[PDB]
């Protein structure tokens, strides 16, 4: 999240962050609209940097690794990708996605047009 | 690109076999040709296929095949990095 922000700072980019208990949310009341009106915000405040920290909490909530008998997807993670995919003309928004699970990542994320960058941030050196 | 020892010895053997068939068979060819018609001068004009050719090559390759799968690959590079020296005393140096 440090990162995130030191790399918008840098910039002078608004930052946005989504936290995992939002993305919890939006799947928990299965609301899952308003992530349309976060990309809208995240437009607005262009040039920005959408950061959706702990992206991986919706997996997690679904069972963790083992999850349900369904795959992957989900709404919450299907808006977002809905919206990532349409949200390309804009070229002021940046995404920014981080998650302590990436085994558990849907891999609709990883595609092209999407988060493809994946940057491994290790335990600090001395 | 990853064939294994053994993929690389099979289309040796199968070059070698290919090369092996068209000189039989050439030479049984051309010794029919010699009873069916016999030549009045005996002029042998050697081996039709004295050495293995590119043809040869290029026909064994193309039923070259990779036994080694790159998931099992995988395996025994994850195997590799289990026998990992840490990742914090790279950097070490003695008190000076």
């Amino acid at each position: 999240t440090l990162l995130a922000k030191a790399i918008a700072n840098e910039c002078q980019a608004n930052f946005i962050s989504i936290k995992g208990p939002e993305l919890l949310t939006m799947w928990f009341g299965e609301s899952e609209a308003n992530v349309r009106e976060i990309f809208d915000k995240a437009r607005q405040a262009a040039p920005c940097v959408l950061f959706f920290d702990e992206l991986d909490s919706i997996a997690k909530a679904r069972g963790g690794n083992i999850g349900d008998g369904g795959g992957a997807a989900d709404r919450v993670i299907n808006q977002i990708l809905t919206e990532m995919d349409g949200m390309s003309t804009k070229k002021n928004v940046f995404i920014i996605g981080a998650t302590n699970r990436p085994d558990i990542i849907d891999p609709a994320i990883l595609r092209p047009g999407r988060l493809d960058q994946l940057i491994y941030i290790p335990l600090p050196d001395e | 690109n990853g064939f294994s020892g053994a993929d690389l010895t099979e289309i040796c053997q199968r070059a070698c076999k290919l090369a092996i068939r068209e000189s039989i068979e050439s030479e049984i060819r051309r010794e029919r040709q010699t009873q069916t018609n016999p030549s009045a001068m005996e002029v042998e004009e050697d081996d039709p296929v004295p050495e293995i050719r590119r043809d040869h090559f290029e026909e064994a390759m193309r039923f070259a095949r990779r036994s080694v799968s790159d998931n099992d690959i995988r395996k025994y590079e994850m195997f590799a990095q289990t026998l990992q020296q840490s990742r914090g005393f790279g950097s070490f140096r003695f008190p000076s």
